[PDB]
């Protein structure tokens, strides 16, 4: 059953990802806010900034040296500011990168190397595997986490008495069908009858909140009367 | 978490009513539109950082009405019917304690401070009645007197500590919430961290509009 | 077909009492999107189904199955 | 951002669950932790 809703999982994903463009929409603007600002560099070339003419040579075709260096200096002072405001604008966004960058270092080696206690670090669910695919100026992440998917409602106890002393579990809680007495795990119900394997004592009756009555029963009296 | 959504623009800034000075600065090619698009990139994700932090539970839980929690006393941080904003009491202590026509604009945030508390108390109201289930798959309840002895299993201190010593426990949580009401009600520095952001918003701000009467 | 929001006047959009998730973020809580013919209507957006959960001192639910899921987390 | 990404991770890690990481969660043994809305920020009240 596992392995047969893992192969379902993995091909879900390939159906998302050939319908849907927009899952790559993280990486997509990475790429579009480069050439959008290497753009924007570009048309600042046709720009004035004061000067008589947008193109250097007209200048000098059309002016002797003494007028020329004045019109020069105002296209060099727009154009070195213009330089500026890219390289700082790439600064910033490659800042921004890095961080992704650790980010996803740091989920490579506790999610695929290993296995992660995390909430919600590596997927939405109690975590299990991952496994990393590669992308154009990226990496994706196919988390395979564990979801709880069907309840009951069961009657629960923290304590036991069963000879004036006081039971709790080793592991997993109490339940009851609402006749019988059983302990079970935490995320799978699975009751198993209680015995002295399952429990530890500790104390008496008239401390714990909420105690309840029934018998914790002990697998070695019929060994020893058989 | 998140800083004010202002908005610049330069025709009013640089050449505030002016048709000279407009035409002018068209000579210095898209520095505007670059300038406006830098401001707007800052302003849309100042709504994904409040998303990420608040919007993680898709579903509001809400507490049951009768408050029977093994003893503990969560009604200074549970909503407040009382109020218009329904805000805990704890949440109304922090509010009140963190405090033009040149084209300078501030925008509203996406999540209304209605909004913020509606979704806090969906993620406290689950970690009550639920434990830690909520936020793997769906909520599952479980008696809050339970949820704590397998909290104190995650320490390594075995469960029949909690059981034992409910009432002493119970009684130590409810005087260390209490405490955090008297620390807030008298210490302002308490909010440093976010009073700071405010202050450098607005400082910058005002030095951007005194710039406007300089001779250059 | 005027319709006064706390971030501004929006004009050319239908109010709607009904709440849905956000699709156009237009600020004060309030998204439009495109939906019925057809016109672009206005809303308070909402934040999700209204669920309380059925707490009591001795009952708890405890899951008899499990679902196996894959999801796709993609970083620059 | 940074402060905002911190947030984000103390929201799932410490609210949605229990910590072991040291210190991450409140000076101590992290029991749970409840989230409070402020100003331009977010409020954590950590059980220890
Ligand atoms: C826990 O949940 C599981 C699913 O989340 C449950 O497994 C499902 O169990 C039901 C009933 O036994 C199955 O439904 C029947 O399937 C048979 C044969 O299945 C074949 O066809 C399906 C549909 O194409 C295909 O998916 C299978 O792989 C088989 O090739 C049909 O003849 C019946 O008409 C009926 O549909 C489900 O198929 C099954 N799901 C899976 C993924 O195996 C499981 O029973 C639950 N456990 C408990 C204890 O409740
Ligand atoms: C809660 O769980 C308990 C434990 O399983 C249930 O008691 C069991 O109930 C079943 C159904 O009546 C009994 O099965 C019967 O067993 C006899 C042999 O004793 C057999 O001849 C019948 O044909 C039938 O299969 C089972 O014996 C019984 N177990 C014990 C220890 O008495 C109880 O019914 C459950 N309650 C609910 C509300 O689900
Ligand atoms: C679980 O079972 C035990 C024992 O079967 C229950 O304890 C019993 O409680 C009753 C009444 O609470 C006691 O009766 C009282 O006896 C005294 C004399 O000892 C008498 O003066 C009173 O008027 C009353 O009749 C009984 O003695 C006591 N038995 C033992 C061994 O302590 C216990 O109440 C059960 N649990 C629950 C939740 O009911
Ligand atoms: C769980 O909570 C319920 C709340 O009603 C408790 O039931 C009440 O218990 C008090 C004394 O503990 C009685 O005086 C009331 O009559 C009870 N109410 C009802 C409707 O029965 C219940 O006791 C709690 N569980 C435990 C184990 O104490
Ligand atoms: C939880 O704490 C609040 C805060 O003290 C309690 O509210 C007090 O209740 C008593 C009696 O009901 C009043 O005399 C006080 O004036 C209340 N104080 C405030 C600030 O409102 C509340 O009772 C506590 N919870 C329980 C179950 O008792
Ligand atoms: C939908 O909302 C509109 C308002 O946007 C409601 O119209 C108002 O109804 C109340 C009656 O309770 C009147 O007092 C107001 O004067 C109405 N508003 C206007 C502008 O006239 C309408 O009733 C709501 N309908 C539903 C089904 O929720
Ligand atoms: C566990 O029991 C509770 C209450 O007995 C169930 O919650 C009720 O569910 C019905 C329909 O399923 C609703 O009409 C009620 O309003 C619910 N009550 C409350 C207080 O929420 C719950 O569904 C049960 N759990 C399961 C898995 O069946």
């Amino acid at each position: 059953l596992i392995a047969n809703q893992f192969n379902s999982a993995i091909g879900k994903i390939q159906d998302s990802l050939s319908s849907t463009a927009s899952a790559l929409g993280k990486l997509q603007d990475v790429v579009n806010q480069n050439a959008q600002a290497l753009n924007t560099l570009v048309k600042q070339l046709s720009s004035n900034f004061g000067a008589i003419s947008s193109v250097l040579n007209d200048i000098l075709s059309r002016l002797d040296p003494p007028e020329a260096e004045v019109q020069i200096d105002r296209l060099i002072t727009g154009r070195l500011q213009s330089l500026q405001t890219y390289v700082t604008q790439q600064l910033i966004r490659a800042a921004e990168i890095r961080a992704s960058a650790n980010l996803a270092a740091t989920k490579m080696s506790e999610c695929v190397l290993g296995q992660s206690k995390r909430v919600d670090f590596c997927g939405k669910g109690y975590h299990l595997m991952s496994f990393p695919q590669s992308a154009p100026h990226g990496v994706v992440f196919l988390h395979v986490t564990y979801v709880p998917a069907q309840e009951k409602n069961f009657t629960t106890a923290p304590a036991i008495c069963h000879d004036g002393k006081a039971h709790f579990p080793r592991e997993g809680v109490f339940v009851s069908n609402g006749t019988h007495w059983f302990v079970t795990q935490r995320n799978f119900y699975e009751p198993q009858i209680i015995t002295t394997d399952n429990t530890f004592v500790s104390g008496n009756c008239d401390v714990v909140i909420g105690i309840v009555n029934n018998t914790v029963y002990d697998p070695l009296q019929p060994e020893l009367d058989s | 978490v998140s800083m004010t959504k202002t908005s610049v623009d330069c025709t009013m800034y640089i050449c505030g009513d002016s048709t000279e000075c407009s035409n002018l600065l068209l000579q210095y090619g898209s520095f505007c539109t670059q300038l406006n698009r830098a401001l707007t990139g800052i302003a849309v994700e100042q709504d994904k950082n409040t998303q990420e932090v608040f919007a993680q539970v898709k579903q509001i839980y809400k507490t049951p009405p009768i408050k029977d929690f093994g003893g503990f006393n969560f009604s200074q941080i549970l909503p407040d019917p009382s109020k218009p904003s329904k805000r805990s009491f704890i949440e109304d202590l922090l509010f009140n304690k963190v405090t033009k026509f040149n084209g300078l604009t501030v925008l509203p945030p996406l999540l209304t401070d209605e909004m913020i508390a509606q979704y806090t108390s969906a993620l406290l109201a689950g970690t009550i009645t639920s434990g830690w289930t909520f936020g793997a798959g769906a909520a599952l309840q479980i008696p809050f007197a339970m949820q704590m002895a397998y909290r104190f299993n995650g320490i390594g201190v075995t469960q029949n500590v909690l059981y034992e010593n409910q009432k002493l426990i119970a009684n130590q949580f409810n005087s260390a919430i209490g405490k955090i009401q008297d620390s807030l009600s008298s210490t302002a520095s308490a909010l440093g961290k976010l009073q700071d952001v405010v202050n450098q918003n607005a400082q910058a701000l005002n030095t951007l509009v005194k710039q406007l009467s300089s001779n250059f | 077909n005027v319709f006064q929001t706390r971030a501004g006047c929006l004009i050319g959009a239908e109010h709607v009492n009904n709440s849905y998730e956000c699709d156009i973020p237009i600020g004060a809580g309030i998204c439009a999107s495109y939906q019925t013919s057809q016109s672009i209507i206005a809303y308070t957006m909402s934040l999700g189904a209204e669920n309380s959960v059925a707490y009591s001192n001795n009952s708890i639910a405890i899951p008899t199955n499990f679902t196996i899921s894959v999801t796709t987390e993609i970083l620059p």
